[PDB]
């Protein structure tokens, strides 16, 4: 939960980016 | 044959189209949009009038989440829950150290975030 962390933030900040890239694209057809 | 107004949601709102009339068409669609402290969840974010009357939808909004606020050094950072919105976690400190601040923080909707509602604490002494 040291390194555990820096994963677990890191993978929510891809997966926030990929989240909205994916429907910003969905959403524009 | 006859639907009334839309349920409201917790998590999602409409898409205004609020030129609204009294029912709407037995097979009508609604746009809908996440509320603060919730993502998109499904492909559609939509209600729909089926033939009999009802309302019909997937939810299509879930807690957004936080994230971890970091090591607090000589501290304990507890998650009850987990971290997404709505959640706690407590800090505690071990051995001799007191712990000086809030001993605990929730997400809470930050910006067009979410974000931890107190500061952490210092784990001192």
């Amino acid at each position: 939960a040291d390194k555990l962390a820096d994963a677990y933030n890191t993978l929510l900040t891809e997966h926030e980016k990929l989240r909205d890239e994916y429907y910003t694209l969905i959403d524009a057809k | 044959s006859n639907c009334g107004p839309p349920p409201t949601l917790s998590f999602a709102a409409p898409m205004d189209i609020t030129l609204t009339e009294t029912r709407f068409k037995t097979g009508t669609t609604l746009k809908y949009t996440c509320l603060p402290g919730y993502v998109r969840s499904h492909s559609t974010q939509t209600l729909t009038c089926n033939s009999d009357g009802e309302w019909v939808y997937n939810t299509f909004c879930i807690y957004k989440r936080c994230r971890h606020p970091g090591e607090l050094r000589n501290g304990q950072v507890e998650i009850k829950t987990d971290l997404s919105f709505g959640s706690q976690i407590e800090f505690s400190c071990s051995e001799g150290f007191f712990l000086i601040g809030s001993t605990t923080s929730r997400c809470e909707v930050q910006d067009r975030g979410v974000g931890w509602s107190h500061p952490l604490p210092q784990c001192e002494i």
